[PDB]
This record gives structure tokens, sequence and C-alpha cells, in this order.
RNA sequence: ACCCCCGUGCCCAUAGCACUGUGGAACCACCCCACCCCAUGCCGAACUGGGUCGUGAAACACAGCAGCGCCAAUGAUACUCGGACCGCAGGGUCCCGGAAAAGUCGGUCAGCGCGGGGGU
RNA sequence: UCCCAAAAUGUAACGGAGGCGCCCAAAGGUCACCUCAAGACGGUUGGAAAUCGUCUGUAGAGCGCAAAGGUAGAAGGUGG
């Protein structure tokens, strides 16, 4: 059926090296891809999102669990 | 009330004809479950009580009612739902109930002739054949609601079905010769 | 957020003395009854609240 | 010939060959030089003529089976949606892809059935023999 | 096979008739260059289980045994080709095909012969001493008679790498 | 099984936390009660009750604990976070608790 | 400094299983008892409380083993950015760079810290 | 919710499939605790499945419904 659609959006929003801040969303997923690393809390929806300021680091041991974490510069 | 014969008639009895560097590895009994029937065929909610109070009796020691498996397929099964009975047998109760049968519940049955000698389980372990339910000690017809069938399994330390037969037959099993 | 004859029945919230309303869905299906709860209006706080009217 | 149960509908689109030896299960083989569609009945009337020229044998092998439904035009129009749900099967073939092979006959005996059936190909072929060995 | 340049760039290999080739073992991986017409003369022969004597371009004759062939689509004429040197003890594992000789029992009854696998790999085929064919007993089958790799004679000093209770050939009914 | 311990190995947090943990382990009759850095997987006081134990090994519960928290006086502890495995807080393991709690 | 054991990390299969050998009171485990704190919708199996013997059999630790897993070149090819063409078309080629998967060679059954303990 | 969608996002058609207009006083909060499907071997109202037990088992289950993603250290199952 020609039926139905949805728009939809997800993934990611700060990627590597991005300068980000206390506030900011990093990545918008639906299960647990991407998982909370250091400096990073996650929503409801599994959403990643910063606690403070810092650079956004990413961090994959060979698949299966990724981590996304933040190293402040002052 | 046993144990005593339990070491000194079956330890001593292995290393002078097998072969043993060390005494734990002397095949041990662990536990004896007991299932039950129920339901399936015969659902009934009275039937329940039945054997919830017999085998709480028989070994002295009350019974989980065990429900489906969670799978339906063509015939008569649900998805929960009590279908089961698991008794299980570990320490000096298994001994007491164990010797009740050795002495009083096989010895005591009709058309008697003994268990099949044929290796049941291959992994060490050795499972019985029990029917009728009117050959125990504290099984009286006089005083019931009917006449079903349990199951007893046995479950030991033991290594090879060489070293399984041996200890139950030493401990107490007759066999079909 | 259809409402008609059928179970479930939006349930007000209401309070000995205090005055507040929480606005919880229930229903009547397996429990439906004890609908007492606890909730603290913007008085002393910490007061018998149940949501069945 | 036709799929037990599938899906329903699908696509349209042709790469390169590229799983299709040359001598897999018996002697002589049959292979492509043109990519195109063959159509189940097609491949019946191959493994047809085949039979009737080696009366005894059984040794015929066909592995090019039809994954392909194609839809058809129902009578005119255009207004409505996904037309034609069964109408044939059909199973790409890239050249390279070797579609019939068969053994026990000689030279001259294989010549023939491949000759024939190739006259109810939509697209040229070819003969070959053993020389090529890459995974066993 | 008298090998010449091997350089790393096919551009005057594609024009003439040359075929790009390599070597290797466990030491050295240089790669090669061999011609089209020799090669499609000597694989013929000697194909996967027999080594030639391979002289590159200065003095330098390297015995090595052809491995895996990675021959055009579209086309009979190979493309790459892959040789590995062999040793002297114990090198790579090789694959020895699997004729047959004398009339059965069973095709004259009215079956026929079929090999059910062309190719057999073997284990340890031994420097030296590799079988290039396989001779095994056909006639003493009859109609359904499976006979396994329990049933081939070993070219001495060869152990078998397939499951023993595998059919490599089968007599099957007419029809 | 081997499931209980790492229940709280991941539920204890330590990045967020800051703090230090402080493991025990009373599988049998020789408790570790070794303290750990968050991050740094050194170790700072951490204590050991195989160095003599008077002939006890039930009572010395509440000894090590003492022991425990009266050595993290001398390099400077003031928060705990405890970390036991397949034990459900209840009466040794409780012991070494209180007694480091009180005591440091 | 030597080794070893126990605990806890980094690392989260090139550090995993299977087979096999070694270990016997320093450590670890099984075992023994277990009316009570506590507890298994039944059973102190496991949780747990109090501790001898025995044993190391099992589990654990280490070591050998690479049969199977896991990891995984070189060479070539598939595909492709860009540049320029061919067939009615399905399609396909050339130049210039990037560059797989699979398979093959081969590679190794880890490596790197902190703390405590007991031995020479 | 998938696919089309041509590897950020987005993207049409009377293109290709399937759902919702709810439900749960617990299926929430928290705190503890348990580990699946399946097959084989052996057992009594069974003789396909299941009830039991012993093995194997990165989950081939489960998550109220549709689907994908995700989950074994739980978002699986129970109790205060
Ligand atoms: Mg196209
Ligand atoms: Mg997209
Ligand atoms: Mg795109
Ligand atoms: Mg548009
Ligand atoms: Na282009
Ligand atoms: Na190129």
């Amino acid at each position: 059926n020609g039926r139905d659609s949805n728009p939809k959006y997800l993934g990611v929003k700060k990627f590597g090296g991005e300068v980000v801040k206390a506030g900011n969303i990093l990545v918008r997923q639906r299960g647990t891809k991407f998982k909370a690393g250091q400096g990073v809390g996650m929503g409801r929806d599994h959403t990643l999102f910063a606690l403070s300021d810092g650079k956004v680091v990413f961090i994959n041991k060979g698949k299966g669990a990724r981590f996304i974490s933040i190293e402040a510069a002052q | 009330q046993l144990k005593t014969k339990y070491n000194d008639q079956v330890r001593p009895a292995l290393m002078q004809q097998f072969g043993y560097s060390s005494v734990m590895a002397v095949p041990r009994i662990e536990k004896i479950v007991v299932n039950e029937g129920l339901g399936s065929s015969k659902e009934d909610s009275k039937a329940i009580d039945k054997a919830a109070k017999e085998l709480a009796l028989i070994t002295l020691q009350k019974p989980i009612i065990t429900k489906a498996k969670k799978s339906i397929s063509n015939f008569k099964l649900r998805q929960g739902m009590p279908v089961g009975i698991k008794v299980t047998l570990r320490g000096e109760r298994m001994y007491v109930f164990l010797e009740k049968l050795i002495n009083i519940g096989l010895p005591r049955i009709r058309d008697f002739r003994g268990i099949n000698p044929n290796a049941f389980d291959g992994r060490g372990n050795y499972n019985l054949g029990i029917k009728e339910q009117l050959i125990f000690p504290e099984i009286t017809y006089d005083m019931v609601d009917k006449t079903r069938g349990m199951d007893i399994t046995i479950v030991t330390t033991a290594k090879t079905d060489e070293e399984a037969r041996a200890l139950l037959q030493s401990m107490g099993l007759p066999f079909r010769k | 957020a259809k409402d008609g004859p059928r179970i479930i029945v939006k349930m007000e919230s209401s309070a000995g003395t205090g005055f507040y309303y929480t606005t919880t869905k229930n229903r009547r299906n397996t429990q439906a009854k004890l609908e007492l709860k606890k909730y603290d209006p913007v008085a002393k706080k910490h007061v018998v609240f149940r949501e069945k009217k | 010939k036709r799929t037990k149960f599938r899906k329903q509908f699908r696509g349209r689109m042709t790469g390169d060959a590229k799983g299709g030896d040359y001598v897999a299960f018996g002697d002589y083989g049959l292979i492509a030089m043109e990519p195109a569609w063959i159509k189940s009945n097609q491949i019946e009337a191959c493994r047809i003529v085949m039979s009737r020229h080696f009366r005894r044998g059984g040794k015929i092998y066909i592995r090019i089976f039809p994954d392909k439904p194609v839809t058809k035009k129902p009578a005119e129009t255009r207004m409505g949606k996904g037309k034609g749900a069964v109408e044939y099967w059909v199973s790409v073939v890239k050249p390279g892809r070797v579609m019939f092979e068969v053994a026990g006959v000689t030279e001259e005996q294989a010549k023939e059935a491949f000759r024939l059936a190739g006259h109810k190909l939509p697209i040229q072929t070819k003969m070959v023999k053993r020389e090529v060995y890459d995974e066993a | 096979m008298e090998l010449t340049a091997k350089p790393r760039t096919p551009k005057q290999k594609l024009d003439e008739s040359m075929i790009a080739a390599v070597a290797y073992n466990k030491e050295n991986n240089v790669s090669f260059a061999l011609d089209r017409k020799a090669f499609d003369r000597a694989f013929r022969q000697q194909s996967t289980t027999g080594l030639f004597d391979i002289t590159v371009e200065g003095g330098e004759t390297f015995p090595a045994l052809v491995k895996a062939v990675q021959m055009d689509k579209r086309k009979r004429a190979p493309i790459h080709v892959d040789f590995y040197m062999v040793t002297y003890g114990e090198p790579v594992e090789v694959s020895v095909p699997v004729h047959t000789t004398g009339r059965s029992q069973g095709e004259v009854q009215g079956g026929l012969v079929d090999i059910v696998v062309h190719n057999l790999q073997i284990v340890a085929p031994g420097p030296r001493r590799i079988p290039q064919e396989l001779v095994v007993d056909v006639t003493k089958m009859n109609i359904g008679d499976h006979i396994t790799a329990g049933d081939i004679k070993l070219p001495e000093g060869c152990t078998l790498a397939a499951d023993p209770e595998l059919t490599v050939v089968s007599v099957l009914p007419p029809r | 099984r081997r499931k209980l311990r790492t229940r709280r190995k991941v539920r204890t947090t330590t990045a967020a936390s800051g703090r230090l943990r402080l493991s025990v382990y009373r599988s049998s009759k020789h408790i570790y009660a070794q303290i750990i850095d968050d991050s740094r997987g050194q170790t700072l006081a951490a204590a050991s009750s195989a160095a003599l134990k008077s002939g006890n090994k039930t009572d010395t519960a509440a000894a090590v604990g003492k022991a425990l928290a009266a050595a993290a006086a001398e390099k400077g502890i003031k928060q705990v976070v405890f970390d036991r495995g397949s034990y459900k807080y209840h009466g040794r393991v409780k012991a070494l608790a209180d007694a480091a709690r009180e005591g440091g």
C-alpha cells in the first residue's frame, strides 16, 4: 500500500573533535548503540547530552559497544 | 540411621576394585529429584491438592507446583498454568526417603523383577521408572483421592557409567540378572 | 484520548484539607477501588491524598 | 521452475557476473556471453529438449532456479497500483554464469544437446571444457 | 617459463601476451610476470600437482608449485596466478584429481558411472613425490555402490584430508 | 554465578562518583578489603588479614575493618563507597563495614 | 632482586573451547556441622553461620598442545571520485587516483599495572 | 515502523508490507533475587510438544500489541 509515511530524524548531532557545551545534545538514537561515556549523560530515548564543556571524543572497541566522551580544554 | 553403611560399605570397595587415588573422587549421591504429573489430559483443581498432600507425606518436604513452559501448539497447551511437580531431595531427607525406598519401596512391589540394568544417563547419572504409587509405606489407598504415577530420578557425582552402576548396586539396588 | 462507556475512567485528585489535582488515568479492570495514594500539595506537604472521587 | 513461497514483488538491475564457475557437477557446461533475464518456461524448454536428446541418463544439472517475480498489465488504464502479482518468474543471468551442465556423453553428444537448448535462449552462449580448478 | 621484468604497473602487460603472476612461501614475496602462451602450455600438463623450473631474469632458478588461479570471466584466458615455492619436507596441502580406468560392471548393466568429486585434497603430499593423478578401481562397482576415500589406495607416504566416509564415485541408475 | 559481582561493579559509577571504592573478598576465611582508586588502577591503603589472625577467622571481621579505616587516616581518606560481590550484606561483611565507617 | 598465590584493573577472543599434565596445609576449593540472626514461592544446592580431618578428584591457578575457533598479509580483481567515449537498448569500455569482501600465506592460546600474603 | 531513500539529514507516486485511536494498581518508583529458546540421553495418566534431571547453549528467547533499533553486567522473570 502506497499509504502511510514517516519523516523521522535521528543520527549523530555532535561529531568528533567538536567543542561542545553543557546542554548540547550529542547523538540521537533508538536503542543503546552509542553508550554514555565519561561526561556524557543519557536521556530517556537514549539520547546523549553533555554535562560540561569539552571536546567530543569518540571511542570504538571493535564495534558492539560505542562510547562517547568529553575532555575539557582550559 | 544410614550414612555409616553409606561410606563403610561403598568407598573401601572402590580402591580395592577400581583404583581411586582420592577419596573425594569417590562417586557420591548429589540429590534425588522427583517429578509429578498433573493436568494436560486431566485438568482438575481438586487433583492439585491430591499430590500436593501425598508427596508432602512421603518425603516430608513441601513440593513446588511448576507451571507450563509458555508454549502453545495445536492440542491442549496454554501459556502459564500449574502442570507439574518438582520434589528435590538433597541432604538428610534424601538419605531418609532413599532408605525408605530401598528397604520398603522396591522390595514391596507386585510383579517385581528388578530395574533395567542397561546404562541410562551416560554422563554418570541414573534414572528410575516408577509407576503405580500403591507400593509405598506412606501411600494408603484407604485415605486418599485416586491413583497416579510418580517419577524418581537419581543424581550422583559419578564421572562414568562404570562408576555409577556399582555405586547404586552397593548402596541398594537390585537388577534383572 | 477517546472517552466512552468502555473500561478505565480518568479519575480526579483530592485531599483532606489540601487542594490539589494530580489527574491520573486509572482503570476498573482488575483492582479498581483502592485508589488511595499520597501527594503533597502546596501546604505543609506529606498529606493523606487519594484520587478516588 | 517456480519458487514455493516468497514475498511477492521485486525490482530490476544488472551487474557483472558473480558466482558461476566453468566446470561444476559434470564434464561439459554452457555459459552466457550476454546479460539477460531467463524465464522459467525457457529453462523448462531447455531441460526438456536435453531430455529428448538423452534417452537415458538423467545426469542433467540445472543450477539456475528462477527467483524473480515479474508483474504484468491487467487490461489497460493506469489508475491503480502494483499490477500483475503472478505473471512469470525469472533467473537473472550474467556473462560467465553456468546455466547448464551435463556429463557421461561423448563430445558430439554434447554439441547437440547444447546447440539445441541454445536456440531457446534470448542470448548467445558457448560450450567449454575442463581446465579450471578454483575452490573445491 | 623464462621470467623477465616484474614491475607493479600492468601497462606493458595487457597489450603484449603477458600474464601477471606472483610467488611466495614464508620468506621473500617478490611479484613476477610470466608469459601467456608459456603458462597456457605448461599449466595444461602439470596443473596443480607438478612443479616447473622458474628462471628469473639473471640466473635465479626457483622451484614452485601452482596454488590458486584467478581466470577471467567472459573469456577462457586466465588473468592471474598464485605460486607456492615448495620447501623440502612439509609444504602446503595439494589437491589431487580423481580419474577412472577400466569399464565398470554397472555401466554395462544399464547404470552410469558418476564421479561425485573430481578434485580431492589430501594431507602432506610430500615434495619431489607429488601425485599428478589418482587411479581408483571402478569395476568392483555395480548398482548403487558407493566408494569413499577409505577405498582409495594411497600413493605411499600420503594421508587423506576429507572425511573418511565421503562418496567419491557412485554409479547412478539409468534415466 | 559470576554475575552478582558484576552487578555491583557496573552499578557503582566510577567517573561521576569521583569517590574511592573499597572492595572485599570474603569467599573464604581470608579477607583483603583492598582499596582502589577510581581512575588510576592503583591501590592506596588496602588492609591484610593473612599477617597473623590470633587463631581467629570470623572475629577478625571487625578487626580488618577498624585496621583499614585507621590505615586510611595515614593517606587522607574521607569518602568511601563499598563494593562487595556475592555478599548480601549480612554479618561478617557488615562488621567490616561498621568498623570501617565509625573508625574513619 | 626470584618465583608463586590471592584480590582488583587496563584490555573487553591474534588474550576462546576441547584434550592433557603439574600443584597439596602459605593460599584456594570441595567437605563437616548448622536449634538460632539470614534464606531457597520446595529443599541451608546457592545465599549463610560456625570450623577439624581428608582430598586436589571436581572447580580454580599454571604449563604443554594451535585439531577447531579468533585475528589476518602480499598480488590481483569487484566497486568508485574525477576526466573522456560506445550500443536501439538491456549494457559495456578507456585514462587517472582511491580502494573491498572472500580466499590464500601466515600469525599467535595474550600482553601491560597496583595492592596484600607466604616461601628461597 | 521498515523498504524505496541511491551510506549526514531530508526526499514523491492510486510504489512495495504491517500496525495505532490502547493498555498496566501494577507491567510504576526503589531495593533484592533469579537466567532463556532449542536438541540430545533417560523417565510414570505422556509415547509430537510439555511436566523432571543431567549436559550443550552470546541468547538461535523474552520484552502487553506493528516493526526496526536495542538489550546477558538487563530495558527477561519474581518478592518486600
Ligand atoms: Mg542500471
Ligand atoms: Mg538516509
Ligand atoms: Mg546519500
Ligand atoms: Mg517532494
Ligand atoms: Na564516471
Ligand atoms: Na583502477
